[PDB]
């Protein structure tokens, strides 16, 4: 679950798929401007840290 | 030698506040400030790259940074960063800068300009660093354990991690047209620009010399300079050219480290 | 602890761009339509809107 | 294993040694794009720019 | 507290300093540092530098 310990998943360290699920949505740019802004929920390693 | 720089250029983005509260398009702009280090050291991004001269040969004195499609050149000195105190520079190689700060609520990173001017960037974040083990020191004792952490050491060595770059986009520019008398003229000195007037039949292209069109006027010619010779980075503030991307990859300096801390 | 990894933007003026699904972990895409960016030396995209 | 439209060569001798950047950077740059996915794209980009 | 200061004619430094609790918020819900890339328009005030 997202925010919590456990928002991203790897099976191991090496290995290639990963499951992540951290509510990451997008939104329109500011008028006459170029930004990609974005709204994410913070990590969760950090959070359990 | 092998010189990765002479492959990449600095560039212009987009600063929310340049340490007076307003906004313009700054050459120093900060992309991710990095704290993964256990002493609490940090790895900011310019988007000015130091260490390189003008002419691309190295030097310890001299940095690189953007002036309005034009690459120029300032002194070593005179780079600060700083937070709610003063921050000690520890490392210093091409897009990225080392350092040690009081804790604060901000940071800015500031240069001379050519011509003697302040140029900064402030962002918003948080640092508070707590050292390892069960005491919240600040200065380190003459008798004291040894216990282990990590740093970010000085090796400009193969270095296992990426940057994204790609060819910049076609920077637009009006400062290139000129009306006489019913006719348009466009400067040139090395530089091919991009044109799209509507004006008549077909009148669009690339070139590499003045002209006139003798119709129009500059309400419908404009110039896109489209240097596209050297890298520059996937920064989210500049856009892209083509549609699938084209994408290359530099190593960065500085790598993760494990070192014991009294 | 995760990596948000977000690539410059593309634009194109007098087009429209088609949102191309791909996997990747958490991946989002979105394309938004009348943007009018500026740059430092102006504004490209003679196309008004 | 790196590939040049139809020429397919080994990564360390790319042909145009020497100084690819130097004789041409836009082919250089436009080559080295397209072997980003190659496991052997640090030897090619170390072969591409190193010249005397 | 707050101090100003100058150089003198004989270059000597002279200053001032009072007692001033500062302590400013923004204007909104939050309670923020530095301006963001991307976020609202909330009126404010300020003093602008018309002489007029
Ligand atoms: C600081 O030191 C610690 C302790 O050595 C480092 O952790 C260890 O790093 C080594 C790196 O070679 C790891 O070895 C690896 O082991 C796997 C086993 O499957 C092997 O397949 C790999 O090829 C590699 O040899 C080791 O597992 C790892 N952890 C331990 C020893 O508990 C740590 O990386 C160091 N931090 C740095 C250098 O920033
Ligand atoms: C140079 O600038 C002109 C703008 O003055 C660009 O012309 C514009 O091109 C687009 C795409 O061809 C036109 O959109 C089209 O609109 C018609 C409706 O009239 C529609 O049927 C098409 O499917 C398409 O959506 C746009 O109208 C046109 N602008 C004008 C004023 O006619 C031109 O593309 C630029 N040249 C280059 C090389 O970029």
């Amino acid at each position: 679950q997202p925010g919590r310990f456990g928002d991203i998943q790897s099976r191991t360290v090496e290995s290639n798929d990963l499951y992540a699920n951290t509510a990451l949505k997008l939104a329109r740019p500011s008028p006459g401007m170029v930004h990609v802004p974005y709204t994410q929920t913070p990590s969760g390693f950090k959070y359990w840290l | 030698h092998f010189n990765v720089y002479k492959a990449t250029r600095p560039y212009i983005a987009y600063c929310a506040d340049c340490g007076a509260g307003h906004s313009c398009h700054s050459p120093v702009a900060i992309e991710a400030v990095r704290s993964e280090a256990t002493d609490g050291m940090l790895k900011i991004q310019f988007s000015a790259q130091i260490g390189i001269d003008k002419s691309d040969n190295h030097d310890y004195t001299k940095i690189r940074y953007a002036d309005g499609h034009a690459i120029e050149n300032a002194v070593r000195s005179s780079l600060k960063v700083a937070t709610s105190g003063d921050c000690f520079v520890h490392g210093t190689m091409g897009h990225f800068i080392l350092a040690k700060c009081p804790p604060g609520e901000f940071l800015q990173v500031s240069i001379q300009d050519t011509r003697n001017a302040v140029r900064a960037c402030r962002i918003q974040y948080h640092h508070d660093p707590q050292p390892v083990g069960r005491e919240k020191f600040t200065i380190r004792p003459h008798y004291g354990k040894e216990i282990p952490c990590t740093t970010y050491q000085q090796t400009t060595a193969k270095t296992v991690e990426e940057i994204d770059m790609h060819m910049p986009p076609d920077t637009p520019d009006r400062t290139l047209l000129s009306q006489q008398s019913g006719n348009v003229k466009i400067t040139v000195g090395g530089k091919k620009v991009k044109y799209n007037c509507t004006c008549g039949t077909g009148n669009v292209g690339t070139t590499n010399s003045d002209m006139t069109i003798n119709t129009c006027l500059i309400e419908q010619c404009h110039v896109s300079v489209t240097d596209h010779k050297k890298w520059q980075f996937n920064s989210p503030f500049v856009p892209r050219a083509d549609e699938p991307a084209r994408k290359g990859k530099v190593h960065i300096p500085f790598p993760l480290d494990n070192i014991t801390c009294r | 602890e995760y990596k948000t990894v977000v690539p410059s933007p593309y634009v194109k003026c007098c087009g429209a761009s088609e949102c191309s699904t791909k996997e990747k972990p958490d991946y989002q895409c979105k394309v938004y339509t009348g943007v009018y960016p500026f740059m430092w030396g102006g504004a490209y995209c003679f196309c008004d809107s | 294993m790196c590939v040049l439209a139809n020429a397919t060569f080994p990564c360390f001798q790319p042909p145009c040694v020497p100084c690819c950047y130097e004789n041409n950077a836009e082919a250089t740059l436009r080559m080295l794009e397209d072997n980003v996915d190659r496991p052997g794209y640090y030897d090619l980009l170390q072969a591409a720019l190193t010249c005397r």
